[PDB]
């Protein structure tokens, strides 16, 4: 399939109650395969699935060095953006970055990822052209005129064209057993009866990997999208997802209304109405 | 392989 | 910058009473960060729930799953009490089995 590669790095400041919170979490396939915490009891990096044990100490001991350091960079990153924004010195604010490759069959770069926010706003990324830089205010045109004359987008391509695409290869090698697997959802509907006779008609889809899907309610024919009332994708905390989709609709009509689930593991989608 | 010695902002 | 946590409270399997389960407090959609989360067994702190397992999505907004060990009976209740800046008073969600 077409395949990524995701670091989603964070440092939260703390001033008067310690130094700062930095955090890395990796993703394959948006699956969380690996993490560092600053806050853990024994800061390290540490396997977050099955497949990533095979790896040996010198994987850990390399990876936690590079945290620790990344560390001690994003520390100066606060200071410097609290020049650059002229803010106060006891104020907690965070930078969050997002960085890694998608490669498709080819096992070749399509989209390279390296963009920043400041306390939630966007910063500073790279473009498409894996070159140029796109400052979101006039702070980050500072970082963008540092950032040039440093060269800092070649130094970033090399990783993106290079070691991002050679350790996506490896991670799928030794994770396709659970990365590439496909559990189906397992769907159901259940009628919650509502003031002045209405029925809150409730489709579940259950136990479903990945996280892609979409639920649909429907009389005869037409999708109903005002009416529906639809919750986020929520982890099972198993590797699996839920998802609900709901609709009101008068007594006695219930039986008239449609459910859909489409999902990778169907090759045509669920039907189900209510009971 | 996450990038290692992020650029100083 | 401040933004509304949503709640969500589940069970990761569907449940039986008797039988052992696991309880999950899904909080999405806040910034910043710094959120207090606790797990509520008749109204009474569960101990020793996991409030590490944190991340962001594209959006830049933060989301936890935290998830205690619980057998579900016919008369316990269970629910997730949400203490954030952007909110002027704790968030009670309750578990709803027949959801
Ligand atoms: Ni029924
Ligand atoms: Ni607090
Ligand atoms: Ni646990």
């Amino acid at each position: 399939g077409p395949h990524s590669l995701r670091y989603f790095v964070t440092a939260v400041s703390r001033p008067g109650l310690g130094e700062p919170r930095y955090m890395e979490v990796g993703y394959v396939d948006d699956t969380e395969f690996v993490r560092f915490d600053s806050d853990a009891e024994n800061p390290r990096y540490e396997p977050r699935a099955r497949w990533m044990e095979q790896e040996g100490p010198e994987y850990w001991e390399r990876e936690t060095q590079k945290a620790k350091g990344n560390e001690q960079s994003f520390r100066v990153d606060l200071r410097t953006l609290l020049g650059y924004y002229n803010q106060s010195k006891g104020g907690s604010h965070t930078i969050q970055v997002i960085s890694g490759c998608e490669v498709g069959s080819d096992g070749r770069l399509l989209r390279g990822y390296q963009q920043y926010a400041y306390d939630g706003c966007d910063y500073i990324a790279l473009n498409e052209d894996l070159k140029t830089w796109t400052a979101a205010d006039m702070a980050a045109l500072i970082t963008k005129h540092k950032w040039e004359q440093a060269g800092e987008a070649e130094r970033l391509r090399a990783y993106l064209e290079g070691t991002c695409v050679e350790w996506l290869r490896r991670y799928l090698k030794n994770g396709n057993a659970t990365l590439l697997r496909t559990d189906s959802p397992k769907a159901h509907v259940t009628h919650h009866s509502r003031p002045e006779d209405k029925v809150t008609l409730r489709c579940w889809a259950l136990g479903f990997y990945p996280a892609d899907i979409t639920l649909t309610w429907q009389l005869n024919g037409e999708e109903l999208i005002q009416d529906m009332e639809l919750v986020e994708t929520r982890p099972a905390g198993d590797g699996t997802f839920q998802k609900w989709a709901s609709v009101v609709v008068p007594l006695g009509k219930e039986q008239y209304y449609t459910c859909h689930v489409y999902h990778q593991g169907l090759p045509e989608p669920l039907t189900l109405r209510w009971e | 392989s996450v990038f290692a010695i992020f650029a100083a902002l | 910058i401040q933004k509304t946590p949503q709640i969500q409270v589940y069970s990761r399997h569907p449940p039986e009473n008797g039988k052992p389960n696991i309880l999950n407090c899904y909080v999405t959609q806040f910034h910043p960060p710094h959120i207090e989360i606790q797990m509520l067994k008749n109204g009474k702190k569960i101990p020793k729930v996991e409030m590490s397992d944190m991340s962001f999505s594209k959006d830049w907004s933060f989301y936890i799953l935290a998830h205690t060990e619980f057998t579900p009976t016919e008369t316990d209740t269970y629910a997730c009490r949400v203490k954030h800046a952007s909110m002027a008073e704790p968030k009670t969600v309750y578990w709803d089995r027949d959801m």
